[PDB]
DNA sequence: ATCAATATTTTGACTGATAGTGACCTGTTCGTTGCAACAAATTGATAAGCAATGCTTTTTTAGAATTCCAACTTATTGTAAAAAAGCAGGCTTCAACGG
């Protein structure tokens, strides 16, 4: 299921909604979630999950191809925590 | 061909006061409506009265 | 009835009412039902007022200076619907019938819904001349002719007794389609390099055969026998055989030489095929010919020539090349009226006279 | 309608004739008899040609009158135009020579206008609008006003019956007239 | 073909003032809106004033 | 020319649609509200992602070609009375072959 296959399936179900509308709708939602995490705010969708931001301390990186030490700044990293309903339905092994 | 409120009232069965002419427009008693263009209605060459009642 | 008048319809047209939700709905004099249209006041009334173009519902009509003569009858917008049912039984080609429908459609959005003995000659002239002021003069002529034959068939079915349309005149066109010289020919063929290859081949083939663009896309490699080019025109129906020995020196294009080029580069079942080895339409050929025209940069006076103009240029060339009777049988044309109205210049080149 | 100036005037002269030819009353009252009474009146006087135009013009007026919704029928389409035969004699070679010599008492531009009108075979209307700028490299660009046709008569023509040369005639106009 | 500020107003149902027409342009009461060229405005052939208000 | 009867001359009864407002029913939207779901906080052994950056493979991308859709602009072509033959759907009889 890709970004495109995600719009096709949703458009197939919703017939009373233009296919073109569902296309831009999905693209705008993703861009909205990407902009929110960019500002510093976290996302929290009940039943789905939540997108937080974990801090990374600056350390002298390395090059796993040559072996040269590269400087690294702080920088944050997007993290996703599966929701209650998401974990249960996905987990096929009790 | 569009005319003004003054020029239109001059070409009718009976010319009345400008006040009464403005009233008909507001009450929507002419097909088709004048449509305000700036600050002076513009009647259509075929815009005639209709008159309602109860 | 239960409710004759009210303090709600007091600001509404005869059709259309208002529910207890501030919404409006327009009745239907065919079942007694209605659909919700509008939330505002001056909108539902300004919507349920053009369907209201037909209160016959009281009111009558009269212009400035006129007579009287009427009684009773039926609608007419419907006659335009019954007229179409008669034209489909006259046995007409599938292309001419469409030409009539387009005109009848223009009559629909031109004249008001009205009985047939109501539409006076003055009303038909107001709509007719409306297209003339727009420049479309050739259209008003066809719209008038069609609207004229409609009433003729109407009178033959006990509905009308006169033909008011026959009273008004028809516009007189002038044909502002500029021709194409031999010099401007090479100017376009040179700019046809950015365009596909089938364009240049069909462009020369349309000037060496002097055939129609329509029949030009209908020729197959099986229509050529013993050095002849059997071509069956679809417009008129004339049948001719073009020799594969023709040649135009004014442009340096050999018939046989051009034919072979379409057998190697193009290839296919038809003389002129696409890059996908398939036959093209008659609207796509003259389409790309336009691109090379605009990309050229040349300027004319009036309306730029066309791919069909190649047929005209072909005739003018064959004239001085061989003879006049030669550029008459090849074009699949007969009679003696168009052979001269296809040799003219129409304000382009001076008719120079030589000592001969 | 958008026509030539002189053309519009020709029709006006026909309308004025109808004015003093028919009473002032509603169109629906005008009978076909009165129309033919005036028409034939011009046919007997000898002017049969005029009757044709007046009848063809008066008819157009009514046809445009019905278009407006004035009347219902054209009482002029019931009449019949009088067939007129052209009685303007032609000119021969002997006659022309007799006129050119008789044009001696006349100015020095008539003789030139005669030879020119016969060597070019153009109409008098354009012959007067011909400028020396029209001649281009042995040609004679002439723009007909009547029809509008565009031609170029080379300065090499010569009539072999009267003894006139296009070139010798043109240069004769540049020396005398100027 | 593009008409000027004066030419366009000289073809309306009722010719107004030059400053008045300039006001509509700023109030977007001209559909379609004119194009800036040099120092003056160039309106469209079928340009007509409209009312962007629903009372 | 005056009786005499039937179609003629306006009003009334007949039967269900026409007329326009109002109640009925509840999707749908918004404010009050309850609650499963989410987040902070521990402790410690084990699993997963991580720094750089060119080359290769996979997915999204902006047109652009192609062809039906479409309101216009051209290019050609042009028949009906008046007779008098020429075919097949089915019932009708003579003419030829077999007993």
């Amino acid at each position: 299921m890709t970004k495109s296959e995600l719009i096709e399936r949703l458009a197939t179900q919703q017939s009373h909604i233009p296919a073109k509308t569902v296309e831009d709708a999905v693209k705008e939602m993703l861009e909205h979630m990407a902009s929110t995490l960019a500002q510093g705010e976290r996302i929290e969708i009940r039943g789905f999950g939540s997108f937080s931001l974990h801090y990374r301390a600056p350390r002298t990186g390395r090059n796993p191809k040559t072996g040269d030490k590269v400087e690294l700044e702080g920088k944050y990293v997007p993290h996703f925590k599966p929701g209650k309903e998401l974990r249960d339905r996905a987990n096929i092994y009790g | 061909m569009y005319l003004t409120l003054q020029e239109w009232n001059a070409r009718q069965r009976r010319p009345r006061s400008l006040e009464t002419v403005r009233r008909w427009v507001r009450e929507s008693r002419i097909f088709p409506p004048p449509v305000k263009d700036g600050r002076e209605y513009l009647f259509h060459e075929s815009a005639v009265k209709v008159d309602l009642n109860r | 009835m239960g409710r004759r008048r009210s303090h709600e319809r007091r600001d509404l047209p005869p059709n259309l009412y208002i529910r207890n939700n501030g919404y409006y709905c327009y009745r239907d004099p065919r079942t007694g039902k209605e659909f919700g249209l509008g939330r505002d006041r001056r909108i539902a009334i300004t919507e349920a007022i053009q369907a209201n173009i037909e209160l016959f519902s009281g009111h009558k009509h009269k212009p400035l200076t006129a007579r009287i003569n009427s009684d009773n009858s039926v609608t007419l917008h419907s006659w335009l619907d019954r007229y179409e049912k008669i034209l489909a039984s006259r046995g007409i080609k599938q292309k001419t019938l469409i030409n009539y429908m387009s005109k009848i459609k223009a009559i629909r959005r031109g004249l008001p819904d009205a009985p047939l003995e109501d539409i006076t000659t003055k009303e038909i002239a107001a709509m007719l001349n409306g297209y003339i002021d727009e420049g479309k003069a050739a259209s008003a002529k066809l719209i008038r002719s069609t609207l004229s034959d409609a009433f003729r068939e109407a009178i033959a079915e006990g509905h009308i007794t006169t033909n008011h349309v026959a009273a008004t005149r028809a516009a007189k066109s002038e044909v502002r389609r500029s021709r194409l010289t031999a010099d401007e020919y090479l100017k376009i063929y040179q700019a046809a390099e950015s365009s596909p290859c089938w364009l240049r081949l069909a462009m020369e083939l349309a000037v060496v055969t002097g055939q129609r663009v329509g029949d030009l896309c209908e020729m197959k490699w099986s229509d050529i026998v013993d050095g002849y080019l059997y071509v069956e025109q679809s417009k008129t129906g004339v049948k001719i055989a073009i020799p594969t020995a023709l040649h135009i020196d004014a442009l340096g294009i050999s018939m046989k030489e051009t034919l072979d080029k379409c057998k190697e580069i193009l290839g296919g079942e038809t003389i002129i095929a696409s890059t996908r080895r398939e036959p093209l339409s008659s609207g796509t050929v003259s389409r790309y010919f336009m691109r090379a025209r605009k990309a050229s940069g040349l300027s004319f006076e009036g309306d730029p020539p066309t791919f069909h103009e190649l047929r005209s240029l072909s005739a003018r060339l064959y004239e001085k090349q061989i003879s006049d009777k030669f550029a008459q049988h090849l074009l699949g044309h007969k009679s003696d009226t168009m052979a001269s109205q296809y040799r003219d210049d129409r304000g382009r080149e001076w008719d120079k006279i030589e000592i001969k």
